[PDB]
RNA sequence: ACAUAGCAUAUCAGAAGGCACACCCGGAGAACUGAAACAUCUUAGUACCCGGAGGAAGAGAAAGAAAAUUCGAUUCCCUUA
RNA sequence: ACCGAUAGUGAACCAGUACCGUGAGGGAAAGGUGAAAAGCACCCCGGAAGGGGAGUGAAAUAGAACCUGAAACCGUGUGCUUACAAGUAGUCAGAGCCCGUUAAUGGGUGAUGGCGUGCCUUUUGUAGAAUGAACCGGCGAGUUACGAUUUGAUGCAAGGUUAAGCAGUAAAUGUGGAGCCGUAGCGAAAGCGAGUCUGAAUAGGGCGUUUAGUAUUUGGUCGUAGACCCGAAACCAGGUGAU
RNA sequence: GAGGGUAGCGGAGAAAUUCCAAUCGAACCUGGAGAUAGCUGGUUCUCUCCGAAAUAGCUUUAGGGCUAGCCUCAAGUGAUGA
RNA sequence: UAACUUGGGAGUCAGAACAUGGGUGAUAAGGUCCGUGUUCGAAAGGGAAACAGCCCAGACCACCAGCUAAGGUCCCAAAAU
RNA sequence: GACAAUGGUAGGAGAGCGUUCUAAGGGCGUUGAAGCAUGAUCGUAAGGACAUGUGGAGCGCUUAGAAGUGAGAAUGCCGGUGUGAGUAGCGAAAGACGGGUGAGAAUCCCGUCCACCGAUUGACUAAGGUUUCCAGAGGAAGGCUCGUCCGCUCUGGGUUAGU
RNA sequence: UAGGCCCAAGCGACUGUUUAUCAAAAACACAGGUCUCUGCUAAACCGUAAGGUGAUGUAUAGGGGCUGACGCCUGCCCGGU
RNA sequence: UCCUAAGGUAGCGAAAUUCCUUGUCGGGUAAGUUCCGACCCGCACGAAAGGCGUAACGAUUUGGGCACUGUCUCAACGAGAGACUCGGUGAAAUCAUAGUACCUGUGAAGAUGCAGGUUACCCGCGACAGGACGGAAAGACCCCGUGGAGCUUUACUGUAGCCUGAUAUUGAAAUUCGGCACAGCUAGCUGUGUUGGCUUUCUAACCCGCACCACUUAUCGUGGUGGGAGACAGUGUCAAGCGGGCAGUUUGACUGGGGCGGUCGCCUCCUAAAAGGUAACGGAGGCGCUCAAAGGUUCCCUCAGAAUGGUUGGAAAUCAUUCAUAGAGUGUAAAGGCAUAAGGGAGCUUGACUGCGAGACCUACAAGUCGAGCAGGGUCGAAAGACGGACUUAGUGAUCCGGUGGUUCCGCAUG
């Protein structure tokens, strides 16, 4: 039976070598510091892709 | 599975939607034409 | 086999990392952090600017020197020259 | 009371039961387990039970797919994935 | 490139039979004389069973518990050795007496000295008075299909590659280019392109560009299947039982 | 003593959690079924080279796990390590 | 004589005693809890009568060869009455 | 010729022997194959040989494949054999003697004497069990001993209804 | 072969039954007492329904609690469920 | 006097109930924690989960006498079965290999095996029970598992049943009481049409475990006839409330073993061993905000106290003079800072901005803070410059899902 990816990978985009998350803590409270609200861009995931590179394999 | 601690794909939020018509042009670069001659045409019946 | 009294406090804070983060002599870069404190234990000198009550950080390139100019006060300067 | 249930004779062989119940079609239909517990979910419309046929049953001759220029009943195999 | 009697169906053998259960239902063991029955006429001890001769046969040391006959284990005379001794049974020195080898710095026995608390699992640690084994045989635990990623191999090179089917010693070879991956990325998307994206910005940033991918396979490891074996109380269906 | 009835989510009980084919806080026999087991026990041939940890963070988590830390081959960079 | 970057494969998350700086305990423990070293775990030998943790020292195998460490030198038992 | 290195668990990395089968090449086998027993031999290990017995018919060696591939532990499974051991136990109780049979007699058969139940160890009927019933013959196995005997084996027989 | 007896307390009134196979009792039943439900296809049960028990019975009779012969007796609170 | 719905009457009372307790006192015995009678000082008796007494009865529980005896001080001997010796037959649990001594000591802290002594020739039968942590059951006690069962309840979510409405089967007639659509008059009434309900009243549906007749000789059943109920019920469909009768289920961890008590994240010291780091149920404290000015800027000023006197006298609420280095103050707890003020006033104003960010520190990850300078628009200042919140460090909560305001974006033939 084919390897079945699981669809928590609506949350990551394969760049050309590494993953790409979207930075957490978005909504539900903005009683929070102003230059920290300015941090809303995205980063590539760290080197814990060791623990997940058999889960997101067919997004390629 | 981090052992009861919720995994890495529960903290990160989801965004996007794909499409229903996402016309994917077959992107031929311009360098590949430097092989043939007579300059007649390039053609979706010939460039295949 | 008797019921012993209840303790009261426990309850520590976490930590913060303090102290020197670069040292006398080496070569630093214009954003780096020299020293940081919850107060003013080291004043700034030339080419070093304070932050929000913390994190004496070098303005521009060079090497660092520690220095005193009063009887108790101490300051940090960076000279870009080499 | 008029006829019908009812009742009495004579013909007929139609049925019932069994099957390898392997495969199929409808009726009815659990839980152990996975989620590191568990109730929506999933194990699964799976196993047990019952009904009817066949050497194959079901589907089937567009109130369809499609969007270009359209081709064309149903079933099954590979890709779409 | 399936097993050869503890394997293979439970069942090679007058098997779902003996046998256990009131019942529903469980459920074994047990193959081989020789080429041919030529299956020991006769003689002897004994009531017989057995036995020694004779006899058949290449072989009865092949006698119907029958080819081959290993170990535990119970025995028979023997070469060395033992009744003043403290012992996880050996090992290393070494006397005396007996035997002569796949002929080599020879084999067996051992009066006396040093040295010394078996094995496995489990543990911070074990001789452990922690567990496990009576002993000897036989059986008995990382496997396969499908995928994903990795190095090692081998074809071809900006290209590599066939699926189902159809022909064909159930021939692994011919055709089949539907598809997949790669040659270009960025952004949620429209769209743009060697660069886009956020952005008022040609400012600054994140991800790219300068080229090696691909098909099959030997390894290591993951996923879905029971997925290293052996073990639970317990749940839910469908029935048999008031002797 | 002879016939008979009541059957598991049930039956019978002068009530004890007693009895139901040497039993029972819910009988037995098949089938789902090789249930699950973060728990014990077991895992078989030989030799070379190198060879640790018993800690940190977070968890219905404390005898379990995931990541960093410490070892190992294979490539590189190569003077950064003592 | 290492170090670091990348990529395959793990195992550990039940530690213990000594020597010292400390909390708790009663300047009690082979106690518990941190720092910091060593050894054992995963290390056999020699000494401490025997004795995982103390003292010397790290076993590739042979030989009926010599110096030495820790501890010792009348006898059991190698060496000075 | 040097030069250094070689304790070791969990675990990581290489080189290796052996077992069963197939493919190809090349052999040994009634002048004695595989296994079995014995031996002082050879390789660094797993292991490889060679003579001699027993054995009566199908095996090696090189290369290369594929795996149901290796045993000392699972209160493992099955089949054998022991230790305990000539030890505990012979499943209530009154027998003694003579004769006979017999190869063999405390145990079987005949006699006298003795004891034992006697609202039962007596005489009958149903329930069950299914040849155990009787005669003749036998001694392997059964009977907690023995055996000539039997509820066991062998051969041949036995049950009659109008009430 | 055929009964030991007396005095005096505690819980049960009694005869009876029970944990086969460690408990025979001070437990359970019992006649009596009392509250409440039930007007006849009765309520209450068993069954999904049909059927049946109650009952071929009719409130002086049925099912359901709680006490346990007889004697003297059963005091106070309707805020709460 | 305070509160409750009321506050325990009768009768018993150190009892099957009395902890302190062998309560004190009287009988019984010389001696009496148990028994008997009384006391009330009922931890915590009490009136149908019944109180107090009761002749008869019990294989009942407790105490005391008499008759009697090997129960005992104190054992002895007789009879029989086994045990023992010989002939017959002949098992079993167990078992790493064994030629298996004792002392003191060491050790996983209780030795047949080890060190040091001491004492013992080889071999069997009859007994005894101190060891071999002897055998027999993968300890039932305790504690763990995100293991199961059975039971309970105002745990959560459900369900068999039961009560009540709507609407169908389901028809006729009347009385009324309405709202709504119109007219006319004095907010309110007449007619006037929709239009719901509400009471009744019939009769063909339906039901009658309702009597008679036929199938038939029959309590079921079918059919007619007469009666009684009657558009209700019974039945389906949808909706509410009842619902431990019955089912699947959850019920945390830390812990000098567990429940009990207390804790669970952030901030600040100390322990912490002069970088950072560093535990314990070790010692001390806080927080889950507050401020339109207590934020930004430009100027200017320096304190709490100690004296010394002066209408009122707090010892001390104002006023001056002098000596005052921080002994005051900083919205909040502590440490580190501050007299260039980062403290106190006075004038203007919103930078408590938008798009960002080289590079660092911390770190498993997610997070977390510090940022020179760049553009657009400003505020204050003469200008140089400062300003992307309060002297720092606390004052908070992933994801998923939903709401509101924009949007050059998609919007499943085309719009
Ligand atoms: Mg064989
Ligand atoms: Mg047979
Ligand atoms: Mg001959
Ligand atoms: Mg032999
Ligand atoms: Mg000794
Ligand atoms: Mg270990
Ligand atoms: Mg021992
Ligand atoms: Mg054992
Ligand atoms: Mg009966
Ligand atoms: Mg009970
Ligand atoms: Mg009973
Ligand atoms: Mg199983
Ligand atoms: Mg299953
Ligand atoms: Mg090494
Ligand atoms: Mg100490
Ligand atoms: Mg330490
Ligand atoms: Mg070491
Ligand atoms: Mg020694
Ligand atoms: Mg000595
Ligand atoms: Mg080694
Ligand atoms: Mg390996
Ligand atoms: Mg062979
Ligand atoms: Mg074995
Ligand atoms: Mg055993
Ligand atoms: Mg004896
Ligand atoms: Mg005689
Ligand atoms: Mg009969
Ligand atoms: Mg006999
Ligand atoms: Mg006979
Ligand atoms: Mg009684
Ligand atoms: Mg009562
Ligand atoms: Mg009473
Ligand atoms: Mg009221
Ligand atoms: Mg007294
Ligand atoms: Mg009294
Ligand atoms: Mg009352
Ligand atoms: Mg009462
Ligand atoms: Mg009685
Ligand atoms: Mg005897
Ligand atoms: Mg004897
Ligand atoms: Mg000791
Ligand atoms: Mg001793
Ligand atoms: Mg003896
Ligand atoms: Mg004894
Ligand atoms: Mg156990
Ligand atoms: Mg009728
Ligand atoms: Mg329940
Ligand atoms: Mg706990
Ligand atoms: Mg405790
Ligand atoms: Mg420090
Ligand atoms: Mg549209
Ligand atoms: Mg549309």
């Amino acid at each position: 039976p084919k390897m079945k990816t699981h669809r928590g990978a609506a949350k990551r985009v394969k760049r050309t070598a590494s993953g790409q998350l979207k930075r957490s803590r978005a909504f539900t409270s903005h009683l929070f510091a102003n230059k920290s609200t300015k941090q809303k861009r995205q980063l590539r995931k760290a080197r814990l892709v060791s623990k997940s590179d058999m889960k997101r394999v067919k997004q390629l | 599975f981090e052992g009861g601690q919720l995994p890495l794909f529960r903290r990160l939020p989801k965004r996007g939607f794909t499409n229903i018509n996402r016309k994917e042009y077959a992107i031929v670069n311009l360098d590949q034409l430097n092989k043939f001659e007579d300059g007649t045409e390039v053609t979706p019946a010939l460039l295949v | 086999k008797k019921g012993v009294s209840s303790t009261k406090n426990g309850r520590d804070s976490e930590s913060k990392r303090l102290g020197a983060k670069r040292a006398d002599g080496q070569f630093v870069t214009g954003g780096s952090i020299l020293y940081r404190q919850r107060g003013t234990k080291i004043y700034p000198g030339e080419n070093v600017g304070r932050g929000g009550d913390d994190t004496l950080f070098a303005k521009i390139d060079g090497v660092v020197k520690f220095e005193r100019k009063g009887r108790d006060k101490k300051q940090v300067s960076v000279y870009a020259v080499a």
